[PDB]
């Protein structure tokens, strides 16, 4: 549901399964290109320190 | 053929075309001397007509010969049909079934009690179209361009599916890679894990291609 979960899994690891497509990869790569996700990071499960509960 | 089963007992043995392979029909109280060795007459009487025999028992035969009198009939009835009460009393008396049986004499069956206007002579007809129907299912898995070398050997899949999945659009492994489970989806022969363990599997084949 959030983009996170996107981060936290690989690239890789989501062209392994078949629910994404073919354009659906292109229109990963486009929003890949802005850098903000899918950067191939790793979290604590969730939340980063900046993500703080309060 | 006989003269290659000597020194023995031969009764009877099938024919063919091109391969006939000289079916050997005795009785196992002879078939011990026949037969001989399992390695050494199977052979060198093999040799003897230059092509190949194969030695049998009385019983065998009669259990094959049957196995072909049901299956011109046994093979889902694919060919004329119309009613099955009277396919039933047709197929009693017909010999061979009715597969291609239109080229026999047509003129027999008409002595049969009930032959009105050609209309019999006109179901050996329906067989005949029904070859042509099987012809056209020839064309609904090549007569309309049938998948390619590389989407007919992939692991996991078999003609039936292979042909399923082509009649999609696709042509090649590539072609079924490009689509997706929700594509494949309007196909009920395969499901969603099968579509997707298909797509993944032919996207494994065109990424790692280049390693044997």
């Amino acid at each position: 549901h959030y983009i996170g979960d996107l981060v936290q899994r690989t690239e890789v690891e989501l062209l392994k399964t078949p629910n994404l497509g073919k354009k659906s990869l292109t229109e990963i790569k486009d929003v890949l290109a802005s850098r903000g996700l899918s950067l191939g990071m790793r979290l604590e499960n969730w939340p980063p320190a900046s993500i703080a509960d309060e | 053929v006989i003269n290659a089963m000597a020194p023995a007992d031969v009764a009877s043995i099938v024919v063919d075309e091109d391969k006939h392979t000289m079916d050997i029909a005795v009785e196992a109280g002879n078939l011990a001397q026949a037969i001989g060795r399992n390695g050494q007459n199977v052979r060198l009487a093999s040799q003897l007509s230059g092509w190949e025999l194969n030695v049998m028992t009385v019983d065998d035969l009669q259990a094959k010969h049957q196995a072909e009198a049901h299956a011109a009939i046994d093979t889902f009835t694919k060919y004329l049909d119309i009613d099955e009460d009277f396919a039933t009393v047709l197929v009693e008396e017909g010999f061979s079934t009715l597969e291609e049986l239109a080229y026999v004499p047509m003129k027999e069956l008409l002595e049969i009690e009930g032959l009105d206007e050609p209309t019999v002579e006109a179901l050996r007809e329906r067989a005949k179209n029904a070859l042509a129907t099987i012809a056209q299912a020839q064309e609904e898995s090549l007569g309309d361009n049938k998948p390619a070398d590389d989407l007919l050997n992939l692991e996991g899949v078999d003609r039936d599916l292979a042909f399923k999945l082509a009649a999609r659009g696709v042509c090649t492994l590539e072609d079924l890679a490009e689509q997706g489970i929700d594509d494949l989806a309007d196909i009920e022969g395969l499901t969603d894990e099968k579509a997707g363990a298909l797509i993944m599997a032919a996207r494994n084949i065109c990424w790692f291609g280049d390693e044997a």
